[PDB]
RNA sequence: UAUACAAUUAUCAUAUUAAAUUGUUAAGUGUUGAUUUAACCAAUAAAAAUAUAAAUAAUUUUUAUUUGUUUUUAAACACCAUUAGGUA
RNA sequence: UAAAUUAUGGUCAAUUGUUAGUAUUCAUAUUAAUUUUUUUAAAUGUUUUAUCAUUUUAUAAAGGUUUAUUUUUGAAAGAUUUUUUGUAUAAAAUUUUAGGAAUAGUUAAUAAUAAUUUAUAAUUUUGAUUAGAUUGUUUUGUUAAUGCUAUUAGAUGGGUGUGGAAAAAUAAAAAAAA
């Protein structure tokens, strides 16, 4: 591992690699991999009545 | 149980069952019953790495009988080719031919086992014989 | 007072409770984050109709009579007189099938007994759990394709719909047991599966389940992001019914396919066979289209009746063609996307565009 | 060392290491998989 | 090597795509979500990515949630190089929903994610 | 592994859905009261084991002697035929079944489920007693043994007992699976398999047996 | 929880060390955590997150011109309406009103 | 400046001109997007086209699905009439009377000499074709044109029992025109486009009314929904407007 | 400066197949007084017991839901301050 | 669910640090490089022609681009006279930054329309747009090896629009009509 990519430590490199790992990719189940936490608890106090046009 | 974890194959687990039941010196193992698994069993029983085996047309399982010699197993090591089912390793005829050669002497010691385009489970030596490439399963000696 | 202010003294583990306070009792969400304050009038009606009692439909008495006319003939002789041989057994193939009296006691078995006993096994005497099982069995029977069927999508969907309603009202009363919040959400997810499989199995039962129990809320695609990627429709590909439709009864297959050797689309071969597959239109599309059809009448009338205004505008267009950025139409001028293919112009040279991408690609 | 790299208990069978390499980048270039879109070596 | 090249013989790569129709807000334009494949030779394994296309369907046959076959063609407008070649699977359900005057599919409950906290009550 | 709750180790030779025994959420083990007869408390109970030792007995076939009539008149109950044997048998485990954690662990405390151990109370046999004889008299049930006609259990048993599994895994030496065999290092077993015809050899199968017999007999290590 | 359980890596021992943290190491980091928390207490720190604002960016309320401890440092610029409201919140947090849930009070909170 | 420099819709080569012309000699202008405007937009429909010899002679009799009383169709067409007449009352001679509404399943020329033999035979073969077919529930929405915008009609959407209809029609087609040689205006191996003719311009009218129904009238009803109808009754009819207030009917078959 | 983790068992912070939730009981007055504490000081002192079965396994909850901070002392113990109270 | 032979075939995979209780790819090793050394470049005036003109002579200045760059024969080749043909501008995939939020002469239909045509429009958390860095998809080094680690350079808007094609304002080492 060339020492100039990402942080000044090694583990920083592998921590960015995990954003490129094949089995780790974003999808309908695993989403918002890179910031999960900025979006957390965001709609708790947002009250949205669900959609019904059918009785 | 979760994402990062490996996705297991009834080959992976076949191998680790046999490994572990060889370590505890058991005479019988119950083992997952799919196609390439009992294929692998027949191949191993050909090469005399296993005392015998049977499929009862039980759906889940069939059973292998282990062989011991001079106080320890007949199996040094047995390892699956792939940790996942999401990874599929392809063996060129030349590679399988390399395995056979130990610095100029023909060496059949170790056995490697393949699927073929034809759905047969073979060792690498027959494969090399007819020059077919196949998908890797496991290696045992 | 204006917006919620959290206040956090950094030595303390967590902030102070914010601002004019959030509503004292936490809202009850569905699986998707939507909020229900209470059951809908319809669901409410389902619970009131479970509570006071249920009934076997004489649908079953009917089919019992037409299927096994002999047995129903025997019972027909024997009314009111105590029976030692249960002729009625065909009517109740399953233990679960008899819900009118407790512990699965068929009505006609109660003939020769005391009426105290008759009041002892009656509906009014059921526990609540028993009554739920009653509603469940009756519905499971309405949508079952044979008697012992459970696994089928329809049956599953109904049972899960009911269970979900029960848990819902339960949570309405006693607010915090998060065990059942969680069990509710899981039930809801499994209901979502059952329904989205139903509409590709047969859609009318799907419809009337939704109209009976009022669950349209768990069929609503959760969020725009994953919907836009076609992973809401992607579901029934996984479930394997994606091709299941069997066209020929609906939607004549002749105009659905393009021509392979010709290269003409399905709109084309449909055109040629003189057929129209056109989805029903809302007001937008009917209006846009109807406004488009008439461009040539309008134009014709314009250039006949009023040649001057026309000629002015034409002067504009004509001279314009000679002014402007490009006159020549080459690979540069004729770039369908200018800002995208030259991004390297965008900051310094070309000031028209603020961004390199206005569309999918 | 909780904070530090995972180590193998024993080595890896080298033979097997060569067997997993069949579809790797070099063998791909030799198969001619990637498209030659630019001038390349002179 | 994915499904698409499995079913089709393509004259040029990406000349054929199978997908689902997501949204029709534009007359004679069907948006289609479609998967393609990427290979990581280091890990010897594949991933499916997804991509949207604008398809030109003359005559508005498509409803949201149709499984369609899609082809490369004449440049039609700025972004549309694909046209709807064939409907593999129509939406029977969605069409019936339309006939009755309702939208083909219920609109998604939440929009895109936010870094804010929206306090909106009743 | 030194972590508590990871002590049960890695066993592959279990029947559970994980090879890591400590993630398995089904059966929590009990280190204090368990493992009298199985050795360690981690290891699977005798009736659940999927791997078998050389000089140890394997699982008894369940019945649920009439069928031995052709055998030695003296022969007692074959050691592997069991009246009551359950592969699914819940063994009482305190941390599961009697769980004292939310208490101060004083004498009566802890939560117990009674659905594990079979009831020794008198209440059951009193409450349910009836003039109508039991299930077996009434022959309520369909089916029977799930494998249909079974020589040990349903139908009569003829010929020989094989208590080691020697014939039960052998390899057919023949295209027809008529002649099967089992080989050791220096020994060779050739077993004629034709139970339907009373072991009468067909023309082909005999001309075959002459091949197997002398192939095995002219072998180098036999 | 918002704040951090630990400061630095408190479980560092050799693999299979059969505890989260040794006595020595945890003691070191309890020293570190102690100094930080003491700094927060004496400088009378205050933070806030506001609704309809980027949340991870927290206004430093202890640095506002009114509530500022230092008589020297220029505090910070926060909008006049939002600042008035923040001041009113910090102020009305202090004391226990009967009927409200009792919440822990300190010198340094004011 | 408000869009693409050369709008893609404006890029047009005319290959029906000539190789050297448009570079040097002269430039040819046209409004080319009237011609390109497609079959969905214009409302055209490709009907089975007649061979010339058959094209010469008038049609006499046709097959029709008879619409019951109390239709959704008839009602909505009546509303459509009212709206149309309030917009333009020049339509008044074009429009068909709501009493004459019927579905046209195919059109045919019968010579007047062999007339009785042919009606008997037809009626018989027709009764045999539809013996097994139970009533048909069909959907009507959308408009379309025959004969260069002279005939304006309501489409039959292939969303419903229509499928059966197509087999059914294609049977009589192979009997009536295939078996006993009869002039069906098309080829008996091709299927007719079923339709409800709403407005029409006949040869005599064409002088006062104009050569094509102006699309401004029916533009807004072009995609309008006329609804579902179940049909039990098939007719073979000779064309006379007078006799019943309906077309003179030479034969009938009941679907049940 | 470039130059090859693990995949059988690894302790600090990215959870996930789960059966809970709800129960109105107890305790209190005779009399002239050194109890508790290593030791001080305020000063009535007695007390709050019951539930199992059942809920099916997995596949698109990750902007949702969830991990010992809680109205009412005119009820105490307890704890903190010291005779004034706080808190419970 | 049987073995195999008419016997080495189908052409080489092979790992080299003297450490300091133990856990963890980390100082001193070799190979490759920079430290390191004038044996491969070069100077100005392009050239004909019918004369103040007209024919021939089309990608090395800088700016910093990651959903990005794409095209013809009408020039020459080119053969006998004159007409003579059609094929092209479009796409698909691969796209960086430790701690991540909105972007905008704007989509689609109409059409050689509309600085106010019509519409429930387009891009984004499957990570956009700005901003940082950076010359994109046969080139290297190390290695037994899935890897790790390089690869130069070259297309920077329009405004009498010439020319087949803008590649058109020093910086060749391309014989440019005897
Ligand atoms: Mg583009
Ligand atoms: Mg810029
Ligand atoms: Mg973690
Ligand atoms: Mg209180
Ligand atoms: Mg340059
Ligand atoms: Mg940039
Ligand atoms: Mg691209
Ligand atoms: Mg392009
Ligand atoms: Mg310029």
């Amino acid at each position: 591992i060339a020492h100039w990519y990402c942080g000044h430590k090694f583990r920083h490199r592998f921590m960015r690699d995990k954003r490129f790992h094949p089995s780790l990719q974003a999808s309908h189940d695993a989403r918002n991999r890179f910031s999960k936490r900025r979006h957390f608890k965001t709609n708790r106090w947002n009250y949205q009545q669900a959609y019904r046009d059918m009785p | 149980r979760r994402r990062e974890e490996n996705l297991y194959t009834p080959i992976y687990d076949f191998c680790h069952r046999i490994r572990e039941a060889t370590e505890q010196r058991k005479r019988f193992v119950v083992v997952p019953s799919t196609i390439e698994t009992r294929g692998c069993a027949r191949v191993m029983h050909d090469h005399g790495l296993v005392a015998g085996f049977r499929d009862f047309h039980n759906d889940r399982a069939f059973a292998v009988e282990l062989k011991y010699f001079q106080g320890d197993s007949t199996i040094n090591v047995i390892e699956p080719c792939s940790y996942d089912g999401r990874t599929e390793f392809e063996w060129s005829p030349k590679m399988m031919r390399r395995l056979l050669n130990t610095h100029g002497i023909h060496n059949r010691l170790v056995v490697y086992i393949c699927r073929t385009a034809d759905n047969r489970i073979i060792d690498h030596i027959h494969a090399v014989k007819e020059n077919i490439g196949g998908r890797g399963l496991m290696m045992v000696h | 007072e204006h917006p919620a202010i959290w206040l956090w003294y950094p030595w303390r583990m967590n902030p102070e409770p914010p601002t004019p306070h959030m509503p004292q009792r936490r809202a009850l969400k569905n699986v998707h984050g939507a909020v229900f304050n209470d059951l809908t009038p319809v669901q409410k009606k389902r619970q009131e109709q479970m509570l006071y009692g249920v009934n076997i439909p004489e649908t079953r008495q009917m089919k019992f009579e037409e299927q096994h006319p002999l047995l129903a003939g025997a019972l027909r002789k024997l009314e009111g007189q105590p029976k030692g041989f249960p002729f009625w057994y065909r009517k109740y193939p399953t233990r679960r099938h008899a819900y009118e009296y407790r512990f699965s006691i068929p009505v006609e078995m109660l003939d020769g007994y005391n009426d105290d006993v008759k009041k002892a096994l009656s509906k009014g005497m059921m526990s609540i759990q028993e009554k739920q099982f009653a509603q469940e069995a009756m519905y499971m029977e309405r949508y079952a394709e044979h008697d012992f069927d459970t696994t089928s999508p329809a049956v599953l969907a109904v049972k899960r719909a009911l269970k979900c309603r029960v848990l819902r009202n339960h949570l309405l009363t006693n607010p915090h047991n998060n065990i059942i919040k969680t069990v509710l959400a899981n039930t809801e997810r499994k209901l979502n599966h059952a329904l989205r499989r139903l509409r590709k199995v047969d859609f009318k039962k799907y419809w009337e389940i939704i109209r009976d129990h009022d669950v349209q809320d768990i069929l609503q695609p959760p969020n725009l992001v994953t919907y836009r990627q076609g992973s809401y429709w992607k579901y029934d590909w996984n479930a394997g019914l994606a091709i299941s439709t069997n066209l020929a009864d609906v939607m004549d297959p002749r105009g659905l396919n393009g021509c392979v050797e010709t290269g003409r689309s399905r709109s084309e071969v449909a055109r040629d066979l003189g057929l129209s597959y056109t989805r029903p239109l809302h007001e937008n599309e009917k209006k846009q289209l109807s406004h488009q059809a008439v461009y040539y009448e309008r134009l014709a009338k314009f250039k006949m009746e009023q040649p001057e205004a026309a000629r002015a505008m034409e002067r504009e267009r004509f001279v314009r063609k000679f002014s402007g950025m490009f006159v020549k139409m080459d690979i540069r001028s004729g770039a369908p996307d200018f800002p995208s293919t030259y991004r390297r112009l965008l900051g310094t040279k070309v000031v028209r565009w603020a961004s390199k991408r206005h569309g999918p690609n | 060392h909780r904070s530090g790299k995972a180590r193998a208990f024993v080595f890896r069978d080298p033979s097997l290491r060569m067997m997993r390499a069949g579809s790797g980048y070099q063998q791909l270039r030799r198969m001619g998989m990637p498209m030659q879109v630019g001038m390349g070596w002179r | 090597y994915d499904l698409t090249s499995l079913i089709f013989n393509q004259p040029r790569q990406g000349s054929d795509k199978i997908g689902y129709v997501v949204g029709t807000s534009m007359l004679k334009t069907a948006v289609v979500a479609t998967n393609h494949m990427v290979y990581y030779p280091k890990f010897n394994q594949r991933v499916s990515r997804t991509k949207r296309f604008f398809a030109h369907d003359e005559d508005l046959a498509c409803v949201e949630g149709d499984l369609v076959h899609i082809k490369q063609c004449r440049k039609i407008s700025k972004y549309k190089h694909y046209y709807v070649f064939s409907i593999l699977e129509p939406n029977v359900e969605g069409r019936e929903r339309l006939k009755l005057g309702l939208k083909a599919v219920p609109p998604p409950l939440f929009g895109y994610p936010v870094s804010r906290r929206i306090v909106k009550l009743n | 592994a030194n972590h508590p709750n990871r002590q049960s180790g890695i066993q592959f030779l279990t029947h559970y859905n994980t090879h890591q025994r400590f993630r398995v959420n089904k059966d929590y083990i009990d280190y204090m009261h368990w493992g009298k007869e199985q050795g360690q408390a981690r290891l699977p109970h005798r009736h659940q084991r999927v791997a078998f030792d050389f000089n140890d007995q394997l699982h008894p076939t369940r019945i649920g002697y009439a069928w031995f009539a052709s055998q030695d008149p003296t022969f007692g109950h074959h050691p592997d035929l069991s009246s009551s044997f359950d592969p699914n048998y819940r063994v009482f485990s305190h941390p599961e079944h009697w769980n004292k954690m939310f208490t101060k662990r004083r004498p009566g405390e802890g939560d117990i489920d009674l659905s594990v151990l079979p009831s020794r109370s008198l209440l059951g046999p009193l409450m349910a007693h009836s003039d109508t004889k039991g299930i077996p008299y009434f022959k309520v049930d369909n089916r029977g043994h799930s494998n249909g006609r079974v020589p040990g259990v349903n139908a009569p048993f003829f010929g020989e007992f094989d208590q080691k599994m020697m014939q039960a895994m052998s390899r057919p030496l023949n295209a027809n699976r008529t002649i099967t065999g089992n080989d050791g290092r220096f020994s060779k077993t050739i077993m004629i398999n034709e139970p339907q015809c009373n072991q009468a050899l067909s023309a082909k199968t005999a001309s075959e047996l002459s091949k197997e017999i002398d192939k095995a007999t002219n072998a180098v290590y036999s | 929880r918002w704040a951090a359980k630990f400061y630095g890596q408190v479980t560092f021992g050799p693999r299979n060390y059969p505890y989260p943290s040794s006595r020595w190491l945890a003691r070191r980091f309890q020293m570190k955590k102690h100094r930080i928390i003491k700094r927060f207490r004496f400088r009378r720190y205050k933070l806030a997150a506001v609704a309809n604002l980027p949340f991870a960016k927290m206004i430093r309320v202890g640095m506002l011109p009114e509530l500022k401890s230092s008589k020297t440092k220029r505090g910070d610029v926060v909008d006049p309406t939002l600042s008035g409201q923040l001041v009113s919140a910090v102020k009305n947090t202090g004391e226990k009103r009967k009927g409200q849930r009792t919440r822990p009070k300190s010198k340094y909170q004011v | 400046e408000r869009g693409l420099y050369f709008p893609i819709n404006h890029r047009i080569v005319d290959h029906r001109i000539a190789p050297g012309v448009t570079v040097e000699e002269t430039d040819v202008q046209s409004r080319y997007r009237r011609e390109l405007r497609t079959n969905f937009a214009t409302g055209e429909t490709r009907q089975t086209i007649a061979p010339p010899w058959s094209a010469r002679e008038r049609p006499t009799h046709f097959f029709s699905l008879r619409l019951p009383s109390r239709n959704s169709v008839t009602l909505r067409v009546k509303e459509m009439h009212n709206h149309l007449l309030f917009s333009h009352q020049q339509c008044a001679p074009m429009l068909v009377s709501p009493t004459k509404l019927h579905i046209t399943l195919g059109v045919m020329t019968i010579p007047e000499n062999s007339r009785e033999e042919l009606v008997k035979n037809i009626q018989q073969s027709m009764s045999e074709t539809f013996a097994c077919v139970q009533p048909l529930q069909l959907r009507f929405r959308g408009l379309g044109t025959f004969d260069f915008g002279r005939v304006l009609f309501i489409r039959v959407v292939p969303e419903a029992d229509f499928g059966r209809l197509e087999r059914a029609v294609c049977d009589i087609r192979r009997r009536v025109g295939g078996v006993l040689g009869v002039d069906l205006k098309g080829n008996p191996h091709d299927s007719y486009v079923p339709h409800v003719t709403v407005a029409k311009i006949r040869p005599n009218q064409r002088q006062q009314l104009g050569d094509t129904i102006p699309q401004s009238l029916w533009a807004d009803y072009q995609h309008h929904d006329f609804g579902d109808v179940t049909l039990s009754t098939v007719d073979l009819c000779r064309m006379k407007g007078s006799p019943d207030g309906y077309y003179h009917t030479e034969g009938a078959v009941h679907l049940s």
